[PDB]
C-alpha cells in the first residue's frame, strides 16, 4: 500500500 | 548476556545487505519499534532488528501486520521468524526491508533481555 517514492520520502536523509 | 545468540540467524543482516536475496527465513530479535512520521493513515512502523551479529534499522512492517504491534505480540525483545520479506534498494544504495509475513516464536516477556551485543551494520 505504498510506492517506491513513498520509501524515498520516509527514508529521506 | 550472549548465551542465547545461537537462537538468532547470525549473518542474515549482512547477507540481506550484501546480496539482497529474499529466499531465506531469518530469525531475528526486535530491538525497537517506532512509528514513521508519515502524517497520514495508516500508521506505519519502522523496526530496529538484531540477528545476534548486527543490528539494522531499515525494516518497515507491512500494514496487514499492524495488529501484532497494536496488541503487543510483536514488541521489543521478542524473537520472530520472517516468513516473507521484500528488499527495495533506494537510489542512494541503502536497502529498505519490508516485512510481509512473520511469526513471533518467543514473546518479549519470555525472552526477557536483549540477546548479545550486536553491532550496528554499517549501513
Amino acid at each position: 500500500d505504498f510506492t517506491a517514492d513513498d520509501l524515498e520520502e520516509w527514508f529521506a536523509l | 548476556g550472549s548465551h542465547m545468540v545461537g537462537q538468532l540467524s547470525r549473518g542474515a543482516i549482512a547477507a540481506i545487505m550484501q546480496k539482497g536475496d529474499t529466499n531465506i527465513k531469518p530469525i531475528l530479535q526486535v530491538i525497537n519499534i517506532r512509528p514513521i512520521t508519515t502524517g497520514n493513515s495508516p500508521p506505519r512502523y519502522r523496526l530496529l532488528m538484531s540477528d545476534g551479529l548486527n543490528t539494522l534499522s531499515s525494516f518497515m512492517l507491512a500494514t496487514q501486520l499492524n495488529p501484532l504491534v497494536e496488541e503487543e505480540q510483536l514488541s521489543s525483545n521478542c524473537v520472530c521468524q520472517i516468513h516473507r520479506f521484500i528488499v527495495n534498494t533506494l537510489k542512494d544504495g541503502r536497502r529498505v526491508v519490508i516485512l510481509m509475513e512473520l511469526e513471533v516464536l518467543k514473546s518479549a516477556e519470555a525472552v526477557g533481555v536483549k540477546i548479545g551485543n550486536p553491532v550496528p551494520y554499517n549501513e
